[PDB]
C-alpha cells in the first residue's frame, strides 16, 4: 500500500514525511490525511476490517 | 526529490519502480568483488587510499 499512495504523485499533492521512516508515515493532501492509521497492529483494529 | 520538484513524474516514478533492480545488482556486484576478487593480486590497502 506504502508503494502504491507514493505512485505517480506531483507537487500539487502535497508529501510531509515523518521522522521514524516506517512504511506508511507520511500526511498527504492539502488536508493532511495521516495515513499512520492503515499500519497493522493486532491490539487493537486499525487499518482492515475490524 | 529533485526530479519530482522539477515537474518530472513519469520518469521519477519509472525510477521508483526501478529501484529494486537496481538494489539487487549493486549487492551481487558487492558479493563478487568481496569474495571473489580477493588474493595476493589485489591491490594494497596503502596504494588503494592513495
Amino acid at each position: 500500500l506504502n508503494d502504491y499512495l507514493l505512485y505517480m504523485y506531483n507537487t500539487r499533492v502535497q508529501v510531509n514525511y515523518g521522522p521514524t521512516g516506517e512504511p506508511l508515515d507520511f500526511q498527504i493532501g492539502r488536508n493532511q490525511y495521516d495515513c499512520n492509521v492503515f499500519r497493522a497492529d493486532f491490539a487493537t483494529g486499525t487499518g482492515y476490517n475490524g | 526529490r529533485m526530479l519530482v520538484a522539477a515537474g518530472k513524474d513519469s520518469e521519477a516514478a519509472y525510477f521508483r519502480s526501478m529501484l529494486p533492480f537496481h538494489m539487487v545488482r549493486f549487492a551481487r556486484i558487492n558479493q563478487i568483488i568481496n569474495e571473489d576478487l580477493h588474493s595476493v593480486f589485489s591491490l594494497p590497502d596503502d596504494m588503494f587510499n592513495a
